[PDB]
């Protein structure tokens, strides 16, 4: 009875998707002016990570970025002058995520030690010290995103997105619904919703206030490794192991467009939009990133300058440059 | 959506023949190394057999080597497990498990407790 | 013995001996 | 004012002094990943290393090893195993006694061996509980060919060095399981990565030397491949 | 039975959303990519005078 | 052995001494008194280095007491045939020495062309700036300075401020190439014998050893020749003073061979543990490409002493040596910089990218 009722509920959901699929984004946007061949050159290369860079996060000022490497270092770089503002020795060498607070006062990181450690940069003492440890997750911390100086949203490998109160260090809200390791987040501009791709080819739109899954999107054929909202916050794009990126629209609730190429048989590690959202920047496992025209699904260009797998990708909040970490321990900035 | 709906299964006397069919949907069938896994009553998941992308390289658990035949039909996007000889040990639920990544010969996590790309499963029980 | 050094010496001495016989021929012609 | 520029430059000189100081320590220390199961006996081997994740230190001949056992995570390991692609070696520990679970360890070995990221890492494969394997063969109740029909057509390899007072039946069994692992190792591993099979029990006072010894061979061959020798 | 008991209403709350047409929502991405086109320093390359990275 | 200078001095002495038939100078010997109507025999003179000293030169004295003339000439009859017994007039070494130079001048030319393009490949690629390729650029440089210094010697003298210092550079730029091969062997032997060898820790030790230690025994040999025997362009043998350069160079060639045997012994073990035939198919490939790097060409004719030029040992050895010595830098550049898995990857990577 349960199996039949659940399956028959999916029928009208699929029917309403086909009903509202009046046309295709390709058909509507087939007459727009193409973005044309885009050539971004490496502007600065940041050196001094010993091991592979796994994560990276820009600051809100578009100047400082924080990078994590698999050797217990959280180096905060100055992208203008290429200087190490701070180097934080992490307790566990294995760190899979890092976030820089919107205020820039604190910096977070976590990995296979199951703890989203918060480090206080504004300590009056010589160097930085660990602010608080966030225990309560039972799986590798895939991603950690700040909401404000006291609220942090985390993801783990135990199908658990959690929202924490860093003052008390207690998991206030837990988000449950994923059937797979949750690999990434993306907060909406207003920080009221956040999407979350997991290892079950299903991105779920969560509600921060309620803790309930507002919507669930499928269309991918493998683990989703990256996800990012469109800068307005009414859509998002995802990157999976099936060597394609799919753009989903919250209000329409279908797969608007897919970014796949015949010669590409490598998964996507990271995606990110430009400030205008016209370019999608997907970081492939074939050691370079490709710049997809988000409205035409055309390869505008390629950022080929990494020796190893591209692990992370960021665009500054003013959009003036694109950082790109990789497993070759080198953090390059593009423009 | 990725969906695997197995068919076949039921009561067959020992030595019987049974044809399990796995109709894949929502992905390119031709890429993934499809597997077969089964769960004995009051026992953990175990791996039965697999098959490569084009059906080149085929392996079996050994407990069913020579008794079970596996083939994939990329025309209709279907997987098969032709059973020849059944033992009372073979009573289990057969799940049609798919390989996570599309173009790789490795297959991590197919016998996992909560794997995503596995089918619902069909009870295959043997008795007279 | 390194061949390079030995060959260098030998070429020097070779040219020395050629000069010697060149003078020898001159003296022979003188006596003649 | 230019004062802030010099202080920013001054910190970078002090920061990059610390990174160089800790770079020597990081490169001079070898990282290992320990893998197995509930009944494998990873817990017993880490006890022999007396000289959410579990960090083991042992010093052999003044060389530091970090042995990383991962405890916290779920049974799905296809995304956190990518962290350990830069390790020296994967210490894969197998329970050779339980033949029911021994096929699952072969599939786990195959996924590691053929992994797009682990395809350049050597595996120091340990076949633990060989004592419990011997008593299983001698009893005769548990039959290998029930699980592995190919064992009916197997003979002890010519490269066999049985221990004194070892029954022929044990050596025929204990080498079929080893040889079964090496079928996968030799199918695709071509100089990129190497398997180092071994036979250990719970009462051995070693497996730290063997890791030190097998790591030295891994590093030796890594150097020789750069010189196009191997 | 309990696991599938909670699945019926979880999926029901997803089906009650006030969905709109693709065509209406498709044009919104063009509208935002055009309004902010001029402010994106990667679609239109920026002179080295105000490009901090040069 | 005897310089033209010395031989002129000895003849001058004999002339000053010279200054029946009567005594007279014929430009080479003083004739004595000759008995009337007699054959005069004079021992072939001591003062002529090249003469047969067991012989006599002959004149005839007239019955009239005049030295006998040559029929239809004013010339004095003389017979010097016995003195010239060890004399000839021909060209064997004339073309052999020229052909020896002809081989290696072209031989070192293909080395210089191939190495210079090779060192730049290892130069401007940041990704290849490992400590191993750091040994290679220094070794590549050694075969370049060797190929230039040898060219200078042939051009400068074989075509005294320009020759006293040209020899010193020739010896120094040769000892370093015979030593930068030792460093290459010591480095590879330390990666395989030292348990977790510290590459960067000892990298400065090699650079001083490769360039500096050769200068220690070349300069002291210069400081010994100058203060004892300065005469000539320093291209002559002073007896056992030539062993102050050769011995330290030859002591390097045995160490490479002892290190090459250690590496091949180990690389034999590694292939056995990775089927008996496929060990041969890979051991042989790796052993032949380790000959140009380790310089095991030189061990063949290492302990051969100074020998006569027309000797069949001298002819083959020099034809063998100049052939292999010249082409080494050529063989090394192809094997270690053009048939390189890593280098070929990047050149096509930058080719495909650009």
């Amino acid at each position: 009875q349960l199996r039949q009722e659940a399956e028959q509920l999916k029928n009208q959901i699929r029917d309403a998707r086909k009903a509202c699929a009046d046309a295709t984004l390709s058909q509507i946007t087939n007459n727009i002016d193409p973005v044309g061949r885009i050539q971004m050159r490496t502007r600065r290369t940041l050196r001094g990570h010993l091991a592979k860079i796994y994560a990276m996060h820009w600051g809100t000022d578009s100047r400082l970025l924080v990078s994590a490497s698999q050797d217990g270092k959280l180096i905060i770089w100055d992208s203008y002058t290429t200087n190490k503002v701070h180097a934080i020795p992490l307790r566990s060498s294995w760190v899979m995520t890092c976030a820089y607070a919107p205020s820039g006062n604190y910096v977070a990181c976590g990995g296979l030690d199951n703890i989203c450690s918060i480090y206080n940069l504004k300590t009056r003492e010589g160097n930085v010290r660990v602010s608080r440890e966030l225990a309560g997750h039972t799986g590798y911390l895939s991603c950690c995103r700040f909401l404000d100086d006291n609220q942090i949203v985390t993801s783990s490998g135990d199908t658990t997105c959690a929202l924490w109160d860093i003052e008390t260090g207690q998991q206030t809200t837990t988000f449950t619904g994923h059937t797979g390791d949750v690999m990434s987040l993306s907060l909406a501009p207003d920080t009221r919703l956040f999407v979350s791709g997991a290892c079950d080819a299903s991105a779920k739109l969560w509600d921060v206030r309620e803790g309930m899954c507002r919507q669930t999107f499928t269309g991918h054929e493998s683990d989703i490794n990256a996800i990012c909202f469109f800068p307005n916050g009414n859509a998002f794009a995802t990157g999976s192991d099936d060597a394609t990126c799919r753009l989903f629209d919250l209000r329409a609730d279908q797969e608007l467009m897919t970014y796949s190429h015949d010669n590409i048989i490598c998964g996507i590690t990271s995606v990110s939009f430009s400030k205008s959202g016209r370019l999608l920047l997907a970081g492939y496992d074939d050691f370079n990133c490709n710049v997809w025209d988000a409205l035409k699904a055309d390869r505008a260009g390629v950022l080929a300058g990494h020796d190893n797998r591209v692990s992370c990708l960021g665009v500054t909040d003013d959009g003036m440059a694109v950082a790109t970490g990789s497993w070759d321990s080198f953090l390059k900035i593009w423009n | 959506q990725v969906q695997l709906q197995e068919s076949g299964g039921g009561l067959v006397q020992p030595g019987g023949s049974l044809r399990l069919s796995c109709a894949a949907s929502g992905f390119t069938f031709s890429n993934y190394k499809m597997n077969w896994v089964r769960q004995a009553p009051g026992k953990g998941l175990e791996w039965v057999s697999d098959i490569s992308q084009s059906g080149a390289s085929i392996s079996y658990t050994g407990s069913v080597k020579g008794r079970f035949t596996i083939s994939r039909d990329n025309a209709k996007n279907t997987l098969y497990l032709q059973m020849n000889s059944l033992k009372p040990e073979d009573t289990a639920v057969y799940y049609c498990a798919r390989c996570p990544a599309p173009f790789t010969r490795d297959c991590f996590d197919v016998t996992s407790t909560t794997y995503a790309y596995r089918g619902q499963g069909t009870q295959v029980t043997v008795s007279s | 013995s390194v061949s390079e050094i030995q060959l260098m010496h030998n070429l020097g001495k070779h040219l020395n001996s050629m000069e010697r016989v060149e003078w020898l021929r001159k003296k022979l012609q003188d006596v003649h | 004012q230019r004062n802030e520029e010099k202080a920013q430059r001054e910190a970078n000189k002090k920061i990059e002094k610390q990174l160089q100081k800790d770079k020597q320590v990081y490169r001079a220390t070898h990282r290992l990943l320990l893998l197995g199961a509930d009944n494998s006996g990873k817990s017993t081997i880490v006890k022999q290393m007396r000289i959410g994740i579990f960090e083991t230190k042992f010093q052999v001949d003044k060389v530091n090893f970090h042995m990383f056992d991962v405890g916290g995570q779920r049974d799905e390991r296809r995304k956190w195993i990518q962290c350990f692609n830069d390790v020296t070696a994967i210490i894969f520990v197998v329970d050779s006694s339980d033949y029911n679970r021994l096929q699952e360890a072969l599939n786990l070995f195959k996924s590691i061996w053929n992994n797009r990221w682990l395809r350049t890492i050597s595996v120091i494969l340990f076949l633990n509980k060989q004592d419990l394997l011997a008593e299983k063969v001698l009893a005769g109740k548990s039959k290998i060919e029930d699980y592995f029909p190919e064992f009916a057509r197997y003979t002890t390899p010519e490269d066999a060095t049985p221990e004194p007072g070892e029954d022929p039946r044990v050596t025929r069994a204990k080498y079929f399981i080893r040889d079964e692992f090496l079928r996968i190792s030799t199918a695709s591993g071509d100089g990129r990565h190497y398997c180092y099979p071994h036979f250990t029990c719970a009462v051995d006072t070693e497996n730290a030397r063997r890791i030190f010894n097998d790591c030295r061979d891994i590093i030796q061959r890594m150097h020789l491949r750069q010189y196009e020798l191997l | 039975i309990a696991q599938a008991r909670k699945l019926v209403e979880q999926l029901k709350m997803e089906a009650n959303i006030d969905r709109i047409k693709v065509s209406k929502a498709a044009a919104d991405l063009m509208a935002y990519c055009e309004a902010h086109a001029k402010e994106d320093p990667l679609l239109t390359p920026v002179p080295a005078s105000e490009n901090p990275f040069r | 052995v005897m310089t033209k200078e010395e031989q002129i001095f000895l003849l001058h002495r004999a002339q000053a001494q010279c200054e029946p038939c009567l005594p007279e100078w014929d430009h080479i010997l003083c004739w004595p008194l000759g008995a009337p109507g007699e054959v005069v025999a004079v021992p072939c003179p001591d003062y002529i280095y090249d003469f047969n000293h067991k012989g006599h030169a002959y004149r005839r004295c007239d019955r009239n007491g005049s030295w006998e003339l040559v029929p239809g000439h004013n010339r004095t009859w003389a017979n010097y045939s016995e003195c010239v017994k060890f004399l000839t007039n021909e060209t064997r070494e004339r073309e052999v020495f020229d052909r020896l130079g002809m081989i290696y001048t072209v031989g070192y030319s293909v080395s210089l062309a191939s190495l210079t393009v090779a060192v730049l490949i290892l130069a401007y690629f940041r990704r290849l700036h490992c400590t191993r390729n750091y040994i290679h650029m220094h070794l590549f440089l050694s075969f370049m300075l060797r190929a230039v210094s040898i060219f200078v010697k042939d051009a400068v003298l074989y075509s005294y401020a320009g020759c006293r210092v040209a020899v010193t550079f020739f010896l120094y730029f040769l000892a370093t190439n015979y030593y930068w091969i030792l460093v290459e062997g010591l480095y590879l032997h330390s990666l395989i014998f030292m348990a977790f060898f510290s590459e960067k820790k000892y990298l400065w030790g090699f650079t001083v050893f490769g360039w500096g230690l050769p200068a220690v025994f070349v300069a002291v040999w210069v400081s010994v020749r100058a203060t004892l025997a300065n005469t000539g362009c320093w291209d002559l043998s002073s007896g056992n003073k030539k062993w102050i350069i050769q011995v330290p160079i030859l002591a390097s060639i045995v160490l490479n061979f002892i290190l090459f045997i250690n590496i091949v012994r180990v690389l034999a073990t590694k292939l056995r543990e990775t089927d008996t035939r496929q060990q041969y198919r890979k051991l042989l490939k790796s052993t032949l490409v380790l000959m140009p790097l380790f310089g095991v060409h030189y061990i063949v004719f290492m302990a051969t002493p100074y020998t006569e030029v027309s000797g069949t040992l001298w002819q083959v050895q020099m034809h063998y040596e100049m052939l292999f010595n010249s082409f080494q830098g050529f063989f090394v550049a192809i094997i270690y910089c053009f048939c390189n898995g890593e280098v070929q990857a990047e050149i096509k990577k930058s080719w495909s990218r650009w």
